[PDB]
């Protein structure tokens, strides 16, 4: 029940995590996670109903989404937990995260095909099934579409924002949530998806295992923000059309509200907050 | 006010756009696109990188695809 920095994992933890992920893929359970995220990424609009992205519920939604995935991983190997990627610290293509014994590196120039690691197409263990871009191999272009990943200083400026979110509660919004998501400002979360490239830059981003480590860190940043602003909390808090209010139930589950996911300690803790 | 329609061949692929709120096609296959509050656009194959217009989003998709056929 402790999410650790991917950089701190032992060779054993890394082995077990990879094996559990590959088994969810083999059993066909993994692909359904990819499908769910794309469905929400395609229907979440600034003009209408938005639940998973560009709205205040972007955080509790991905929090529950990651909880589901982690629970699925634990059904395979109860010792595995979702590690996180601090892209502000481990910002180079040579981070241990991108080594052949963990996630593998960047793609080759010609077609962006990842050639090493346990998820390279050549292993026959990571078929890209849920997709839009017809190709079926994992693709990446680390730092190809955007020069740099966010820095600690930049993350600090976003964490400083006291307002959780602000009307019109969408991609035009000011406030912590939209700045963390990245639609406005120095851009944190969105820029990271772009930096990795490949499937990570698309709606079927969960096709890349790094998607989970990336969102595990975004999730931690929300935890760090709550620590900085104990006086601040989730908004809106009542009758706001097309937006999930604090005590409103969230799709696709419907049995959970942002109010139930505010405190992460009910499900897990971090190596350090 | 929806954007104007367009039809051109970009990097060997035929891209078209038309108001519906707006549809885009790459070689006949529809590409999901979305408009942001500030007026910029994004497509399913470039969903975290806002571009100014629907044609910019279609050209971004052709760029991403690297020749590969789009799947419905
Ligand atoms: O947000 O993926
Ligand atoms: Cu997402
Ligand atoms: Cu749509
Ligand atoms: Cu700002
Ligand atoms: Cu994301």
């Amino acid at each position: 029940t402790v999410r650790k920095n991917q950089a701190t994992l032992t060779a054993d933890e890394k082995r077990r995590f990879v094996a559990a992920v590959l088994e969810l893929k083999r059993s066909g359970r993994y692909d359904e996670f990819v499908r769910t995220h794309n469905e929400f990424i395609m229907s979440d609009t600034d003009s209408g109903e938005r639940t998973g992205h560009r709205s205040p519920s972007f955080l509790p939604w991905h929090r529950r989404f990651l909880l589901d995935f982690e629970q699925a991983l634990q059904s395979v190997d109860s010792s595995v937990t979702l590690p996180y990627w601090d892209w502000s610290a481990d910002r180079t293509v040579r981070a241990s995260l991108w080594a052949p014994d963990f996630l593998g590196g960047t793609g080759r120039s010609t077609d962006g095909r990842v050639m090493d690691g346990p998820f390279a197409a050549s292993t026959g263990n990571w078929p890209i099934n849920v997709r839009v871009d017809s190709r079926t191999y994992l693709r990446r272009s680390l730092g190809g579409s955007v020069a740099e990943l966010p820095t600690r200083a930049e993350v600090e400026s976003v964490l400083a924002i006291s307002a959780y979110d602000l009307p019109p509660y969408n991609s035009a919004s000011e406030g912590f949530r939209n700045h963390l998501e990245g639609w406005r400002g120095v851009n944190l979360h969105n820029r990271v998806h772009v930096w990795v490239g490949g499937q990570m830059a698309t709606g079927v981003s969960p096709n890349d295992p790094v998607f989970w480590l990336h969102h595990a860190y975004v999730d931690k940043l929300w935890a760090e923000w709550q620590r900085r602003h104990p006086d601040s909390a989730y908004v809106p808090t009542g009758g706001t059309p097309d937006v999930v209010d604090l005590n409103e139930t969230m799709k696709p589950w419907n049995t959970v509200r942002p109010a139930d996911l505010l405190d992460h300690t009910a499900y897990y803790t971090f190596d350090a907050l | 006010a929806a954007p104007e329609s367009f039809d051109e061949v970009y990097k060997g692929r035929r891209i078209q756009g038309r108001p519906a709120g707006y549809e885009v096609f790459v070689d006949g296959v529809q590409l999901h696109v979305m408009r942001n509050a500030d007026g910029s656009w994004i497509s399913v194959v470039s969903h975290y990188d806002p571009v100014p217009t629907p044609r910019a989003a279609a050209r971004a998709a052709v760029d991403e695809l690297q020749g590969a056929p789009l799947l419905p």
